[PDB]
């Protein structure tokens, strides 16, 4: 907040950063084969098609509000069981 | 070396001695000194400001008699506690401020002698109770011109000191100068007692001696007839038609608060018999 | 084992390096606008603004460019931009937890220069950015 009074107080907000991304990882490094989508626009996705595309966990960047508008892959081999409404970690099942 | 925003804590006695010494210093632009303590680079508290004798030649450093200082401060040695002379002051007692040539007479002398060497410009005119009319600065070296003159580690106070949009001849002389912050430090034991002795002296009545009660109401019913008919004659001529004209002349008639407060005074001062008596 | 799991969960490396992996694979930023404001040279606090603006897009990327492409504008300001410039190495390489200490094995506070004590202050400041919010055994060694 008050940063004139000591100029290196201007660094501390950089320590308050969380990446807007999701972890659908099952085993600690085991990369999935999961690419599920959202029913949104491509331009709401566009950050300087209608469906969203994941990246098989590194995690994938997203709007925080673009996580309550997804749809689970009912045709995937690896289906998540814990509901993923927002970023963080959930469990997946190796089926 | 490195530069950080210098702060002038003032003794309030210094404020009093500046106003008094420049008040007596009627137009003739007196000289006096500043006698203080070296705490650091970025602050200074001044603790004592005394008087210097009037010289009618020209406001100079050569009028500063050092044995006058020796004798006066010698009397002040066992009296309280002496310190270093840390500066000086001249006066422009009618107009606001400017950076004098007296500055470039004595400022090199006192930055040779002393280190902080704060110039001080004063005026008493601009108010009587609510302003900070004194002004203070400090000469800059010519040797720092290789450095670009924009570091400052706490730029709130330069965002408060540049903020008054500096007036005329200061930034007529931004060169050979660099400004300095002057707050009024914590002086609350005096602040509360002059508040007391301002609404106990500087507002009349020493409170045993107020409780004019009647002849003021003779004059006030003169008021409350003479003001009243003029409050009557005007709003007859308000917009009694259906015009959409939009150009007012403004006089704001109303005359309410005179009636209100004066007659609260009249009723609670007619109370004085039943109040002070039984 | 779950014995090895309770060894490793309070360490907590995997979130840090997935963050690091995410940012080194996800540099969806721009250096052109950084040039369009890099050109705006003034001796004041603007140096800190530039290095913190590219630290914001490299805190956890292990990647520097304005600690690389210059030394004169890098050493233009004095005694505070040096604090901030060696602090930006700790901001950018926050999320490089164990290995950033040997990344600053060259940049110890007393290796580079005993002239600026703020340079050697920003050094251990950056080691506090190495141990930002989740330290380890070297909390006590910084102590
Ligand atoms: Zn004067």
């Amino acid at each position: 907040t008050q940063f004139w009074f000591w100029f290196p107080l201007s660094h501390f907000l950089s320590l308050a950063y969380t990446p807007t991304c999701v972890i659908g990882l099952n085993k600690d490094l085991k990369m999935p084969k999961v690419q599920y989508k959202s029913n949104c626009k491509p331009s709401t996705f566009a950050y300087p098609t209608a469906k969203a595309k994941k990246k098989e966990k590194n995690p994938a960047r997203v709007m925080p509000a673009q996580l309550k508008v997804l749809t689970m892959p009912e045709t995937c081999r690896y289906q998540p069981f814990k509901p993923l409404s927002i970023g963080g970690i959930i469990i997946l099942k190796d089926t | 070396a490195v530069d950080t925003a210098e702060q002038v804590y003032i003794s309030s006695l210094a404020l009093l001695k500046m106003l008094k010494h420049g008040r007596a210093g009627v137009p003739m632009e007196v000289m006096g000194l500043m006698l203080g303590e070296f705490v650091d680079d970025y602050t200074v508290r001044v603790i004592d400001v005394f008087a210097m004798p009037q010289s009618g030649t020209g406001v100079s450093v050569e009028a500063v008699d050092p044995v006058f200082q020796a004798k006066m401060l010698d009397m002040l040695k066992q009296t309280g506690r002496p310190e270093m002379v840390v500066g000086w002051y001249h006066s422009h007692p009618g107009f606001g401020c400017w950076l004098s040539g007296v500055d470039i007479n004595t400022q090199q002398s006192f930055e040779a002698l002393s280190e902080r060497a704060v110039a001080v410009v004063v005026d008493p005119i601009q108010s009587v109770k609510g302003k900070v009319v004194i002004d203070a600065f400090r000469l800059i070296n010519a040797n720092m011109m290789v450095l670009g003159h924009e570091p400052r580690q706490t730029t709130s106070n330069l965002g408060h000191l540049n903020k008054p949009s500096i007036q005329a001849l200061i930034h007529g002389l931004n060169r050979h100068y660099y400004s300095i912050t002057i707050n009024y430090r914590k002086n609350e034991l005096e602040q509360k007692m002059l508040l007391n002795l301002h609404k106990k002296s500087w507002m009349e009545g020493l409170t045993l001696q107020d409780y004019v009660v009647k002849e003021m109401l003779e004059l006030a019913k003169n008021y409350n007839k003479a003001v009243e008919e003029e409050d009557k004659m005007t709003p007859e001529q308000l917009a009694i038609k259906n015009v959409g004209k939009q150009d007012p002349k403004r006089h704001l008639e109303e005359h309410v608060d005179v009636l209100m407060t004066s007659n609260i005074v009249q009723c609670l001062a007619a109370m004085l018999d039943t109040v002070v008596f039984k | 084992d779950q014995t090895l799991k309770m060894i490793k969960i309070l360490s907590g490396e995997m979130a840090i390096e997935l963050h690091l992996q995410f940012l080194i694979r996800n540099n969806n930023t721009d250096l052109m606008i950084l040039k369009n404001t890099k050109d705006a040279v003034r001796n004041s606090v603007c140096h800190t603004a530039t290095v913190i603006a590219n630290s914001f897009m490299h805190c956890g990327t292990t990647s520097d460019q304005f600690l690389r492409d210059n030394l004169e504008w890098l050493a233009r300001a004095t005694n505070w931009a040096k604090f901030t410039a060696t602090a930006s190495l700790g901001v950018i390489h926050k999320g490089h937890e164990k290995e950033a200490l040997q990344l600053m094995a060259t940049y110890l506070p007393k290796d580079t220069s005993p002239g600026s004590a703020y340079q050697e202050g920003g050094g251990l400041y950056a080691l506090g950015l190495i141990h930002a919010n989740h330290g380890g055994d070297i909390i006590d060694y910084l102590l």
